[PDB]
């Protein structure tokens, strides 16, 4: 409702750091969880 | 040298390390097989080696 005032971005420690590969599975759940949270957040910048 | 890799790593002999070491191997397993040393050291303990 208040979009434009605040936005719900994904925060700072959601993402799987940009070294980790794809193979490691706390690494995989990490942004598995950050894609299903993707819609729910009102940052324009959360589908990519 | 190769650049960096972001998989999984296994010990590979593709490298010249692995070019310097298997022949060096391959050069004393010549060296203890030679005539010189055939004359000297045992048959026996010269597969040891």
């Amino acid at each position: 409702a208040y979009n434009g005032l605040v936005t719900t971005v994904l925060s700072e420690d959601a993402f799987p750091d940009s070294s980790q590969s794809i193979t490691h599975l706390p690494s995989m759940w990490k942004c598995l969880f950050l894609t299903l949270a993707g819609p729910m957040t009102s940052d324009p910048h959360s589908p990519v | 040298n190769q650049p960096l890799p972001r998989l999984t790593v296994a010990p590979t002999y593709d490298s010249a390390m692995s070019n310097w070491i298997s022949t060096t191997i391959a050069f004393f397993i010549r060296v203890v097989n030679s005539v010189n040393m055939t004359a000297t050291v045992n048959d026996l303990t010269r597969r040891t080696m």
